[PDB]
DNA sequence: CTACCGATAAGCAGATCTCTCGATTGCGTATGA
DNA sequence: TCATACGCCTCTCTGCTTATCGGTAG
RNA sequence: UAAAUCGAGAG
């Protein structure tokens, strides 16, 4: 049971950093290829308590990721210890967002998350606050066979694209802001994507899609 | 306008229709939500079919 | 012509017009049946006639019968013979089948009629026998390649296509090799032209010959085809009966 | 009184008109362009229209224009019309058949 | 038709000279294509055509209720006796010569007598032809009907495949 | 294995038994709202061919593709029916398609104005079409002074 | 109804009777398969009439919504794709193929030297980059197909074709070199480019609805001893496009196994991830 | 349905009736990120 | 929408019900109408045209026409075609001025 | 304590290719003859 | 007695839409 | 010459 949960949460740490390097922070392959030894033996107890509070960490743009979009900021995230959503305890992650000037703020919680934050977390312009699941993220999504490779395509890129097949942001395919790919991207919306789709009578052939 | 990203004639293509008519649907049912009249404050009685 | 219900594509295609003074009836070549899912159990099928040389452009080039020979569905053929002339095609192409001057004569000009446009050169020309004592004696592959050789243009070389047959080896003695389909140099060689080869069957001889030398060729080379399987089945008919 | 309606027209039309230099489609001439032309320069004959192409007593005007894009002398342009609006003129002679 | 729901309709009139004459100088009235009966599997119209021949030799009548015969009184045999007898060949089958190179066809052709009936639904009540005439008031198109002059119409599917070839002036 | 529903949660926890890269299932609308738009464009057309696998007509994965990609292409599963047709920018194959009252009323409502781009309205209207033939212009080249 | 009879020799009066039930099946059965395809397929052709190929090689609406970038990533007319993988007719027919194409008139008009080079340098990365995980793959080059227009570029080819034309190369050595026939082979695949201007979606409807036509309660209804028996069929067809249900009559999901998992060890994860519900343990029950 | 008799006006408020508006007239141009960046102007 | 029947004889269709169904105005009348110039009859087979033809009877192919422009090179056929006239094929019906 | 938000259950609304022939067309009633 | 013009005279699938009853904020 | 309903139907 214990080592079980212990397991789920280790799986939800591994996509969450894989989904912010993906998303393009620094992060190497350690903290990412974690063995379970090395997990039970930093992230326990006398017993093998979870002890989440220090599972936070900060994500810092890459070189190439600051070269390919200058306006890059800074990510944080926070793993809730309480069972619920505490409505306290999302007030001190927000007010600490733009307290340490945080670009992006990742939230995580454990089973449900108060009604209220739906209508708080978005009121802190040009900061950007995210909500995930630890029982949603025990295993990645764009590791499957069917879901191709998503990658975020620039502001340069995308005006390359427009300008050659001489369209609009609004005739592009469009994907939502709820699937799974978009918000593991963490892709704002007006943003075109690039999708590497290994199709079976052309084998890879590239699309491009807008979050709208 | 200024920059060509959209002509003064407006842009009407499907995404833009899908909004529009899941915002004018959303916004149309709000009306119909709730019964006080929060602008006066005098309530009124609604009609029935 | 359109065949309802228009299911897809080639239910409507273009004809050309042939004006026979006899009947009361239209009529259509067999190898339009399986495009057009048709059939003749009386069926009535339309025939619309457009009047402005935009439209007349239109269907004699995009619309026409001989540019719908592979259907968008899978790329297989749609056209091609049907139910006499396979039998007919398997009866000729056998290795009995012998034919002295006059009816290898008689069967080429049957279906390579120049008067008509039918082969290019402006003289009909012929192979040697593959007998010369005691009597000259061709046979029916030989007729099949003076055909493709008649039809096919000239100062382009002739199509060298391998490929198989439904028949199987063994139910044409021991040893034989007719189930594979041999082709050189516009010349048949090995093998008997079954359904495979011709009608709705993909990598046959007249899908070979699609692709090599367009569709009008290919069309031409059907249609000389159903002709000379058409008059050879009255020299010598196909038949059956209860003894089979 | 109508000038600012017709210049307002001609510099749309300018626009869209994509420069020789950089027309990036296809260089044949596609199945549909060859049947619209031969239609449209059939018609042209029909109506008398003054033809270069000596003519061996044919008489159908088809197979004049067929004869006429043969010999590559089709008095038309083309007018390539790309989704926005953009357009770009070939022209016969410059395509290839088939 | 005859009376195995053999279908057909007369695809055309052969002249008696280039109709298949045969060793006796009968030459058939009828053309069945051999090729029907191998999807059709009417066995009946076989057995019928040589129990036919037979009767007609020998000015008699065969009884053809089913269930007389069974697997040991095959009625291929017991009308093949009858016709070897009256001294035709014991399967049905019957020398030809084509009527067109007057040359014997390679095998001998089967041919009988079997019981034909013409159908009731003709040709001339499914022909139709228009080029103009009767228009409708509220719409200006061409009338619906054989006997009013009336047009065929192009549907929905037609327009569609019309589309589908990428022909426009056709549609138009 | 193969189950009888379709819950992708339920085997995440059991990763011993079970490679969760390869959980492909019967159902579209939970593979989209689970695995994003583009694993349900290509469970679409593995199901829309595996149909034709059974029943064996074979078909171009091209007529395939392109259908998914116009189910798709509003990042959401949408049909080709009434219930998902409104998304369009001429009405008038709309209420050609079906319920002219239905969609009139709203196309005049808005004061909804038809640029006559599909073949429908076309056709309707008596234009020249814009698919193969008319999708270009011809212009006639005259040597004046 | 196993009858021994044959259509030679009869058959008697029960399996006659049979033969007649049998009959009456297919004669229903006709029916119905003529009856059930003319919506689906009028749906389909309705949405889809406008969506065609423009100037671009890119397929879009008549509005203009775009729905892919390329005609099947590859844009190869079907009526075409017949004898492009017939590497064998292709080069014993080469000579009469390339006195057809004529590459020398298709030269002024075409540029080789970019897109080849632009091809090898991409064949070459993948071929470094094939044996990884999908979602490790950092495209740097994206396929050829992206910027150079495949029918203005020679060389310019999808990923399959090459590499199935480079492995036919390597595989068969054969007087022609490689090198020309490489060439004629691209030009195959140029001038076997779908026209801007096809009815794509009519093309597209078309394939899908008219063999739906051709499909009913076949014999495919199997009680052997046990399966899922999935939906199938037109039903499934319009369960699938039509309706778009997200409650369908048969919802399952494929789980791929580990290649350590035996048949036991398997069979009781079935049995324990199986739902049982309370009927299914009571032998029965005694009311007093 | 959604109106009031006395004051005439819809029986939501009259805020949200300006938000739509603006809404509405700004998404007319196709800005339809900036529509939805206009929410957050909520003080 | 109409309110009141107990025994009646027919419920009348209104404007509405002109243009819903598939007997509806669009349906009938835009999406697919009859045309003018077109025949209807049985066909029956014939392997002696070339697989790309059509066997019109002489019944067709006096009643439908083609409306071909007269011409400096046209003048000699379509004069034959008029002197032969609506019952002699080929032959012409009308002779539509300008 | 009581207003707001969803979660069923019942009702509401709408779906399940061409053509040719033939046949047919309401009772109830109420006053001017 | 009695004729034609007025007056009516019981064996299928998908959604969408609204009513009513559980839970939570203040 | 209409328009609707029912039967026989043909592909
Ligand atoms: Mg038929
Ligand atoms: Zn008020």
């Amino acid at each position: 049971e214990n080592e079980r949960n212990i397991s789920r949460l280790w799986r939800a740490f591994r996509t969450v950093k894989e989904m912010v390097k993906d998303r393009g922070y620094f992060i190497t392959q350690e903290e990412v290829e974690l063995p379970l030894e090395d997990f039970k033996a930093k992230y326990c107890d006398s017993m093998g308590r979870p002890q989440r509070k220090m599972m936070s960490f900060q994500a810092n743009p890459t070189e190439e990721s600051i070269s390919k979009f200058p306006d890059m900021g800074s990510l944080w995230v926070e793993f809730c210890d309480e069972p619920s959503v505490g409505v306290k305890t999302m007030k001190t992650f927000v007010i600490h967002i733009q307290e340490k000037n945080f670009q992006t703020g990742i939230f995580v919680y454990q089973n449900n998350i108060t009604p209220s934050a739906m209508k708080l977390v978005p009121s802190i312009p040009p900061a950007t606050i995210e909500t995930f699941n630890e029982a949603a993220l025990v295993v990645n999504i764009t590791h499957h066979e069917l879901v191709p490779k998503h990658i975020r395509l620039s502001s340069d890129e995308k005006r390359e694209l427009l300008k050659r097949y001489r369209l609009k942001e609004s005739q592009l395919p469009r994907i939502q802001r709820a699937d799974p790919v978009a918000l593991y991207l963490g892709l704002k919306r007006g943003e075109v994507v690039k999708i590497i789709r290994k199709s079976e009578t052309s084998g890879r052939y590239a699309s491009y899609r807008i979050c709208m | 306008l200024s920059d060509g990203r959209t002509t003064e004639r407006g842009s009407f293509t499907a995404t833009v229709n899908d909004e529009r008519k899941k915002l004018v649907h959303e916004f149309h049912k709000k009306l119909l939500s709730r019964g006080k009249c929060d602008n006066c404050g005098m309530f009124s009685p609604k009609f029935r079919k | 012509m359109n065949r309802q219900p228009t299911l897809h594509k080639a239910s409507m295609m273009g004809h050309k017009v042939r004006v026979l003074p006899n009947e009361k009836t239209l009529r259509l070549h067999y190898a339009n049946t399986g495009a057009y899912n048709a059939d003749f159990d009386g069926d009535e099928m339309n025939m619309h006639f457009p009047q402005n040389e935009n439209a007349r452009a239109e269907a004699l080039n995009l619309a026409n019968t001989d540019s719908q020979y592979l259907t968008p569905t899978s790329g297989s053929p749609v056209r091609g013979l049907i139910q006499d002339h396979i039998s007919a095609g398997v009866w000729l192409t056998s290795k009995d089948s012998f034919f002295t001057r006059e009816q290898y004569q008689q069967y080429i000009y049957g279906c390579i009629r120049p008067e008509d446009g039918h082969t290019t050169r402006s003289k009909i020309v012929t192979l040697p026998p593959t007998i010369f004592k005691p009597y000259p004696l061709w046979t029916g592959k030989q007729i099949i390649t003076t055909v493709l050789l008649n039809v096919t243009p000239p100062d382009m070389p002739g199509i060298n296509l391998i490929s198989k047959n439904k028949i199987k080896n063994e139910y044409w003695g021991k040893g034989s090799l007719e189930n594979e389909v041999l082709f050189k140099d516009g010349a048949l060689l090995c093998g008997i032209l079954d359904k495979s080869q011709y009608g709705a069957s993909k990598y046959g001889i007249v899908h070979s010959l699609h692709e090599v030398y367009g569709p009008e060729v290919a069309a031409k080379v059907l249609s000389v085809l159903g002709r000379l399987f058409t008059n050879y089945i009255t020299a010598t008919a196909f038949t059956c009966g209860m003894d089979d | 009184d109508f000038q600012q309606h017709e210049q307002i027209r001609r510099k749309t039309l300018k626009e869209k008109a994509i420069p020789k230099d950089q027309r990036a489609t296809t260089p044949y001439m596609t199945k549909y362009e060859r049947a619209r032309i031969l239609g449209t320069r059939a018609l042209q004959i029909s109506m008398n229209a003054p033809v270069f192409v000596d003519l061996e007593g044919e008489t159908d005007p088809l197979r004049i224009a067929m004869k006429e894009l043969a010999e590559k002398k089709i008095p038309l342009v083309i007018r390539r019309y790309l989704p926005d609006g953009s357009f770009e003129d070939w022209s016969v002679e410059e395509l290839i058949v088939d | 038709s005859s009376r195995h729901g053999q279908k057909g309709v007369c695809s055309r009139k052969w002249p008696t000279i280039d109709m298949p004459f045969s060793e006796t100088g009968i030459q058939p009235d009828i053309i069945i294509n051999p090729h029907a009966f191998p999807s059709r599997m009417t066995i009946g119209m076989f057995v019928e055509s040589l129990a036919g021949k037979a009767g007609a030799l020998h000015g008699i009548a065969q009884d053809s209720t089913p269930w007389i015969f069974n697997e040991d009184d095959t009625p291929a045999d017991y009308f093949g006796e009858q016709l070897a007898k009256a001294g035709y060949n014991y399967h049905g089958n019957e020398p030809m010569y084509s009527g067109a190179t007057g040359e014997e066809l390679r095998a001998d052709i089967y041919v009988g007598v079997v019981y034909y009936q013409r159908l009731r639904h003709m040709v001339n009540d499914k022909f139709q032809v228009r080029s103009t005439g009767p228009v409708n008031s509220l719409t200006m198109q061409p009338v619906k009907g054989r006997k009013r002059h009336g047009g065929i119409r192009v549907g929905e599917m037609e327009r569609d495949a019309l589309i589908g070839h990428g022909t426009s002036f056709l549609l138009q | 294995l193969v189950t009888e529903g379709v819950n992708f949660q339920a085997m995440w926890d059991q990763e011993a038994f079970i490679d969760v890269d390869g959980i492909t299932s019967n159902d579209v609308a939970a593979v989209l709202k689970t695995y994003g738009v583009e694993a349900a464009r290509n469970t679409i057309v593995n199901e829309i061919n595996n149909v034709f696998s059974r029943y064996a007509i074979s078909v171009s994965f091209r007529h395939l593709d392109l259908i998914a990609d116009m189910m798709t292409r509003q990042g959401t599963y949408l049909a080709f029916n009434r219930q998902g047709m409104e998304t369009s920018t001429s009405s008038f194959m709309k209420m050609s398609y079906e319920t002219t009252c239905q969609f009139l009323t709203k196309a005049v409502l808005d004061n909804e104005r038809e640029q006559l781009d599909s073949p429908s309205a076309r056709i309707v209207v008596g234009k020249l079409n814009n698919v193969g033939t008319g999708s270009f212009d011809v212009l006639a080249k005259v040597p004046n002074a | 109804g196993y009858v021994k009879g044959r259509f030679y020799s009869g058959i008697k009066p029960q399996e006659y009777y049979f033969h007649c039930m049998a009959g009456r099946e297919g004669l229903i059965d006709t029916a119905v398969k003529t009856s059930r395809s003319g919506y689906l397929q009028r749906c389909l052709t309705k949405q889809l009439e406008g969506v065609h190929v423009s100037y671009d090689n890119s397929i879009r609406d008549a509005d203009g919504t775009l729905v892919q970038f390329m005609y099947g990533g590859d844009a190869i007319d079907i009526t075409k794709e017949s004898h492009m993988t017939q590497f064998e007719f292709c080069l014993d027919n080469y000579y009469a193929l390339l006195k057809k194409y004529n590459p020398s008139a298709l030269i002024e008009h075409l540029d080789v030297e970019s897109a080849l080079k632009y091809s090898k340098k991409t064949l070459k990365y993948r071929k470094k980059h094939s044996k990884e995980p999908h979602y490790k793959q950092s495209v740097k080059y994206d396929p050829v197909l992206a910027k150079y227009n495949p029918a203005k570029y020679l060389g310019s080819v999808s990923e399959n074709f090459q590499d199935k034309l480079e492995s036919f190369l390597d595989k068969n050595s054969k007087g022609v070199n490689e090198k020309k026939f490489r060439a004629l082979m691209q030009l195959k695949y140029m001038r076997s480019l779908i026209n801007p201007g096809e009815a794509v979606g009519i093309i597209a409807s078309q394939s899908v609805g008219e063999p739906s036509t051709q499909m009913t309660l076949n014999t495919f209804h199997f009680a052997g001893h046990g399966a899922a028996n999935v939906t199938l069929g037109i039903p499934r067809l319009r369960e699938i496009v039509m309706t778009a249900s997200a409650a369908i009559k048969t919802p399952q999901m494929t789980l791929p196994i580990w290649n350590d998992v035996s048949d036991e060890q398997a069979d009781t994860f079935c049995k324990s991830i199986s739902k049982v519900l309370l009927s299914e343990v009571i032998d029965k029950v005694i009311v007093t | 349905r959604a109106s009031c008799l006395f004051c005439h006006h819809f029986r939501l408020k009259s805020v949200e009736v300006h938000r739509y508006a603006c809404k509405l007239r700004l998404l007319q141009y196709g800005l339809i990120d900036e529509s939805y960046k206009l929410d957050e102007i909520t003080l | 929408k109409a309110q009141g029947r107990t025994s009646g004889k027919v419920p009348i269709p209104g404007v509405k019900q002109a243009l819903e169904k598939k007997e509806g105005l669009f349906r009938k009348h835009m999406m697919g109408k009859r045309v003018n110039y077109a025949a209807r009859s049985v066909i029956s087979p014939d392997p002696n045209i070339e697989t790309n033809e059509i066997g019109v009877p002489p019944v067709f192919a006096v009643k439908l026409t083609y409306p071909e422009p007269v011409t400096a090179y046209n003048i000699a056929e379509l004069r034959q075609a008029v002197i032969n006239g609506p019952d002699k094929w080929p032959g012409a019906t009308q002779i539509q001025n300008e």
